DNA sequence: TTTTTTTTTTT
């Protein structure tokens, strides 16, 4: 049996359960086919070692049907599951390739969507220890940092290294004394033969929108171990599948005046929510009129204004950034300007824009430059990212452009006829790269457009500044009786 | 930006004021070119008057007393 | 300072020639003279020292994934 | 040597459990067999005894419970861990806890003394603020270092408190011991800060406030900006720092709302129709079926204002609310409607902003002049115990479903009418800030009251000439109820009446239907239709919005703020 | 070395 009276950590960690479940890992591994006769752990393994990626999956719900007890021991104890689990694929990819030796000689498995999706405010003391999958926004990433995972020292007075051994990541390991010459002293590690492995921690929250209804939104820690750093950015959705483990701290119990522990998801699993042939595109250029066809696929609700459509569908895709062969640096980036009277869509053809084109950002202009900046968990006085660097080749949506202050004003003008910024800030010298195409709106002044003045007067802009945008488009508004109707149904 | 004369600015760090001397004194013995001579701020356009008058820009105000050499040559359009 | 020496405070012995390592590694003090505890100074007329500088290099502009900052080392 | 019988704990004990079987309901069918069945199921650990039904059954215990509540606590739960065996798919190691209820007597926060320490208390207040939830360690297995045997059963008392002797003749570590975490016994633990009720606050003086300590699976009941009525303990708490100074904390253990508006247990249309009482659901059904209604909620509400009959129906049509839309894109129509009101000096503008926020709950009220931009929306504070910023939240996000009553409009700052504009358009508040990036909802509405700029409005200008608010803010509202004393006498004479009438007939001469109660529970159950609109109505708008345009047509008249 | 609130000198 599979299944004795005694606890889950500690039934899998005896050796006749221990060897049981490694044998049963592989026979799995091996022999499991989906729904076309593949065995899919064949191909997977090879398209695995094609390039060298020391990292498995495993969907859960597969493993659930192939195996009716392993899938239960799994997120009770998964300390130890996922780490004979790591010695039953290491023995079979050694078996496909015999020399993956010369590899990185270690694998780890993940685990794709268990079936317990969760929110971040519901963890409670149940879960410490047991496997468990989120959600929510990545607000914070230190720097890939190693540590140690192998540690080996060396005695001071011996010349004699001690044990290799391992670190966990919650104290401090700790050598005894020299077996060679009894000198219990400080000793300092060996760089030469000590193991690493990188090292993030991040700090996750809950989705904007999604569960924070009526109250604060709670957050974590999470922290990516080797293969998973670099996973994610700030700002991204991501969706963990981490133990949730806990750790004591001291300062904790010295402020809330009772025993409290600190907790933290050993995250095992990142997957990104987020966005990401030819031969009909072929004839759908061919169609010699994709021109109207497309003007009215953009600007989806919004009704009227194909003029201003025109002129933002050729800002969208660009143009050609040609290099001048005499030195001259002309630009390939098309900057557009609206303006018109307060109620005319033109917000809306800001935030339509967000969506429709990739890796676009969004700003008011009531934070446009790099800034020093002192990181939530490093505790550094680092340098962040501004809102024109983020666009360095997507587009940059600049909202309320009149609301801009002096020195926003003389450091967006810079950047559109140089396309580059320096920062010789706190933090030090440096020259950043900015190729950006501005989409922004102004407001007329007096609460209305008036066109008895030029366009100069009406926009309260200066003047230099409205020659670094190539199109002028002006909204303006009238009573007409037959589009009030078109307007109102709409 | 900063200017093209002498500045006297608030710093955030010091709370106190600083000096900041603007392009005429970067331009030791170069040119200076200069166009819309009625966009300049009113105080800029009153020191760089002066500057031209004398060749040095001297800043007598709240806890800067000093004097900067402007030694660049002018090139101004009008409009 | 790369080959330094030191001395005792109290008994006046010397243990000379020591020899630092490179990089950025500091050294242990000894704490049995053979005195108090720790009874050694270091004895600045007889240390050799060279410069040292220290750069801050940052990654190519051609090469950032196009998402952040630059990093640095 | 051996221990020794806590006897009026023990004995409590166990006439605990008896009562826990004995007590039955109206019908036998003992009652505390049945709440204690859902008490298995994962994630239910408390069990909440009515304290009331502990008085019918006995009457030796109330006292000694109401008396010792800290001495014979850890006993009223193990008398649980037992009567609950009779289950046998529990977890073994698996804890209960007894949560109290409906005391017969209050407190007041300022009359904590501590002559209260260890008894059994019942406080109200507001909340202010909401730590994060935590695990607690509650009792300790030290698993021996030297023996590896294990130590097992000790209590922390706030303190890590490292039991340093072991049942081991041989313990060659009494001061070395590395416990285990995979077998130890945590609980939750969030603690958060009450402050006085407004109702309890001495004249002249600025309320106070106290550290509870909610501790099982009540440990999410209270949010911030709520009005919940906590019962539980005061206790002594050291610092821990040099472990004397000491420092009072309340250590709840039931939190339930201080007036449930349906008295059953706290949504949609049937959850709040079954706990309608059969009179309540007779009423708010009369009510329904009522014709004129519209013209007996604004004589109902607002019995003592003469006049200003189209300012009434705005209030009211703004307490109800529309219906908020979300668009398939992930943007979001702004579902409930603000309202402005300007006028000359004394005509009641202060007046019905005071009436709608001592009607409404969850509605607050705040001036112009002694707020601020961080204040109204949300701020940034500095934790030094967690050395941490962290987000307080701020007028309009402590009315959040409810009414923001900002009086004086007009006198708030420049920067200070900008970061609200920021929240009125968006429905949201953004926060970016040392280390804090957030997004925040709020749904409030606001009713604002202003005076027009010098005084008296002047009616040969339009409205942004005798206001002074900014330019965008004026197109957020779209109601304006522009009032002006025309110097009539008809009037003066009936506003004269109806002032000596009020003050020569204190409490009467107001005869309104439908009594302050019962429109509250109309109003909470009306609030949950979402009418749709027929083609015969979308008909008649789109001609509506044709016939008001042309209205503001060139030529024979003029008219302010532009349609 | 960060927010936020409050007083007084300065461009
Ligand atoms: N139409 C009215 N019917 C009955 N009482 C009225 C009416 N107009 C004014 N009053 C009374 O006169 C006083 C009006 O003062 P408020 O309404 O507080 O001031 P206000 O209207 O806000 O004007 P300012 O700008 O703030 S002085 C109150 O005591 C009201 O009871
Ligand atoms: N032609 C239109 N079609 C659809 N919606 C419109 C149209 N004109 C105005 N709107 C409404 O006006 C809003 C846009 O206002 P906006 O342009 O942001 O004002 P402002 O320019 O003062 O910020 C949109 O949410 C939209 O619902
Ligand atoms: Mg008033
Ligand atoms: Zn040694
Ligand atoms: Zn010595
Ligand atoms: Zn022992």
């Amino acid at each position: 049996e599979d299944l004795k009276g005694h606890s889950v950590r500690e039934w899998v960690s005896m050796a006749g359960p221990r060897l049981e479940i490694h044998h049963r890992f592989k026979n799995f591994l091996r022999t499991h086919v989906d729904s076309h006769g593949h065995n899919v752990f064949k191909e997977r393994i090879s398209d695995m070692c094609k390039e060298n990626r020391e990292s498995l999956v495993v969907n859960y719900e597969d493993l659930a049907a192939r195996e009716h007890v392993l899938a239960y021991f799994l997120p009770e104890a998964p300390a130890e599951l996922l780490q004979i689990f790591d010695e039953a694929a290491l023995e079979v990819v050694l078996a496909m390739y015999p020399k993956y030796d010369r590899i990185t000689n270690h694998i780890h498995v993940r685990i794709s969507h268990l079936p317990l999706v969760e929110e971040l405010r519901s963890l409670r003391q149940l879960h410490l220890n047991q496997l468990i999958r989120t959600s929510g926004v990545v607000t914070s990433c230190t720097g890939v940092l190693p540590q140690l995972s192998m540690v080996k020292y060396n005695c001071n007075k011996c010349n004699f290294v001690l044990g290799p051994f391992c670190q966990s990541q919650n104290q401090e390991v700790k050598p005894g004394s020299c077996p060679e010459c009894q000198s219990a002293g400080p000793f300092e590690v060996n760089m030469e033969e000590t193991i690493y492995q990188n090292y993030q921690r991040i700090r996750i929250q809950e989705s904007p929108g999604k569960v924070a209804a009526g109250r604060l939104p709670r957050s974590k820690d999470a922290i990516l171990l080797a293969d998973l750093v670099d996973s994610c950015k700030p700002g991204d959705e991501i969706e963990l599948t981490g133990i949730y483990h806990n750790n004591y701290d001291g300062s904790l119990n010295t402020a809330n005046g009772f025993p409290v522990f600190a907790t933290v998801i050993l995250a095992n699993h990142v997957a990104k929510k987020d966005n990401k042939d030819v031969k009909m595109i072929t004839s759908l250029s061919k169609d010699q009129q994709i021109g109207e066809k497309i003007f009215a696929s953009i600007a989806p609700s919004i009704y009227g204004h194909e003029d201003i459509k025109r002129g933002l569908a050729l800002a969208l895709f660009g143009g050609e950034p040609k290099n001048p062969g005499g030195k001259h640096k002309v630009r390939g980036d098309i900057n557009v300007l609206l303006c018109g009277d307060p109620g005319t869509a033109k917000s809306q053809f800001l935030k339509y824009i967000e969506k429709v084109s990739s890796r676009a950002i969004f700003t008011t202009g009531q934070g446009l430059t790099a800034y020093v900046q002192r990181h939530p968990v490093s505790r550094e006085w680092t340098l962040e990212a501004g809102a024109l660097v983020l666009a360095d080749r997507g587009v940059c949506l600049i909202d309320e452009f009149d609301k801009m202050n002096d020195q926003d004003r003389t450091s967006i003008h810079e950047a559109m006829e140089q396309q580059s910024i320096s920062i010789s800030k706190a933090g030090i010298v440096t020259s950043l790269q900015a190729r950006c195409t501005v989409i922004a709106a102004a407001n007329p002044i007096g609460g209305r457009y008036d066109p008895s003045l030029t366009f100069s007067e009406n926009v309260d802009l200066t003047e230099p500044i409205i020659s670094r945008f190539d199109i002028l488009c002006v909204v303006r508004d009238t009573v007409d009786p037959v589009q009030d109707e078109m307007l109102a149904r709409f | 930006a900063a200017g093209l004369t002498a500045s006297v600015m608030r710093d955030p760090s010091s709370r106190n004021f600083i000096m900041e001397g603007g392009a005429m004194v970067l331009a030791d013995g170069g040119v200076v070119c200069i166009d819309e001579f009625d966009k300049m701020r009113e105080d800029d356009r009153v020191a760089i008057h002066e500057a031209m008058e004398q060749q040095t820009i001297s800043i007598a105000k709240a806890g800067i007393t000093t004097t900067l050499n402007s030694r660049c040559s002018v090139l101004a359009a009008a409009n | 300072a790369t080959r330094i020496s030191i001395q005792c405070r109290s008994c006046r012995n010397t243990l000379t020639n020591i020899a630092m390592r490179p990089g950025l590694e500091g050294y242990a003090l000894p704490r049995k003279c053979n005195c108090p505890l720790d009874p050694y100074f270091i004895m600045p007329d007889k240390c050799k020292c060279v410069d040292f500088q220290t750069l801050k290099l940052q990654e190519l502009p051609d090469a950032v994934p196009h998402g952040e900052m630059p990093r640095h080392m | 040597h051996l221990e020794v019988r806590d006897e009026v704990a023990e004995k409590c004990q166990k006439l605990f459990l008896d009562f826990l079987e004995e007590f039955q309901s109206s019908d036998g069918e003992i009652k505390y067999l049945q709440l204690a069945e859902e008490l298995i199921r994962p994630e239910r650990n408390t069990l909440v005894v009515s304290f009331v039904d502990l008085e019918q059954f006995n009457q030796q215990l109330s006292t000694t419970i109401q008396e010792e509540f800290y001495r014979v606590y850890p006993y009223l739960c193990r008398a649980l861990k037992t009567f609950v065996k009779d289950r046998k798919e529990i977890p073994l190691a698996k804890d209960f806890y007894v949560a109290f209820q409906d005391l017969p007597t209050r407190h007041k926060i300022r009359e904590l003394t501590s002559s209260r320490i260890g008894l059994l208390t019942r406080i109200s207040g507001q909340v202010v603020r909401t730590h994060p939830v935590h695990p607690e360690l509650v009792s300790g297995t030290f698993l021996c270092l030297d023996c590896q045997t294990v130590i097992r059963d000790v209590e922390q008392q706030f303190k890590y408190t490292q039991p340093n002797i072991c049942r081991n003749p041989v313990c060659a570590n009494r001061r070395r011991f590395l416990l285990d975490t995979n077998k130890s016994r945590f609980v939750d633990f969030q603690k958060v800060r009450i402050q006085e009720t407004q109702a309890e606050l001495p004249r002249g003086s600025i309320p106070r406030s106290l550290e509870v300590i909610l501790r099982a699976e009540a440990v999410e009941s209270a949010q911030a900006g709520d009005k919940c009525d906590f019962t539980g303990t005061l206790i002594v708490v050291p610092d821990v720092s040099k472990l004397l100074s000491y420092r009072l904390v309340f250590l709840a253990c039931c939190v339930a709302p201080t007036n449930p508006r349906f008295g059953g247990k706290e949504q949609t249309a049937e959850s709040i129709k079954n706990q309608m009482t059969v009179k309540e659901w007779e009423k708010v059904f009369e009510m329904s079926q009522d014709k004129n209604l519209y013209h007996n909620l604004c004589t109902s509400l607002f019995p003592t204002i003469h006049g200003n009959d189209e300012v009434k129906r705005g209030v009211l049509l703004m307490l109800f609310g529309g219906v908020p839309k979300t668009t398939g894109e992930g943007t979001s129509l702004r579902g409930d409607i603000n309202v402005c009101i300007v006028g000359d000096p004394s005509t009641a503008k202060s007046q019905f902003l005071k009436h709608v926020e001592e009607f409404s709950p969850r509605a607050v009220y705040t001036s112009g002049k002694a707020s601020s931009a961080a204040g109204l929306t949300a701020a940034v504070v500095r934790d030094e115990e967690s050395h941490e910023f962290v987000i307080e939240a701020g007028a309009l996000m402590l009315a959040d479903n409810g009414v923001c009553c900002i009086d004086e409009f007009d006198k708030m700052d420049v920067r200070d009418q900008v970061a609200i504009h920021e929240a009125m358009e968006q429905q949201t508040i953004s926060i970016t800030k040392a280390g804090v990036k957030a997004t925040l909802n709020a749904r409030t509405s606001i009713l604002a009251a202003a005076n027009p700029i010098s005084g008296h409005y002047d009616r040969s200008k339009s409205l942004k000439q005798n206001i002074n608010l900014s330019a965008p803010i004026m197109s957020r509202f779209d109601l304006f109820f522009i009032l002006v004393d025309e110097c009539n006498e008809v009037t003066d004479y009936a506003i004269a009446r109806r002032i000596v009438d009020l003050h020569s007939r204190i409490e009467e001469s107001i005869d309104r239907v439908y009594s302050l109660d019962d429109i509250r529970r109309y109003l909470l159950f009306a609030r949950q239709f979402k009418p749709k609109i027929s083609k015969e109505s979308e008909d008649f708008i789109v001609e509506q919005y044709k016939h008001l345009r042309q209205r503001d047509g060139s030529g024979v008249t003029k008219s302010s703020w532009r349609i």
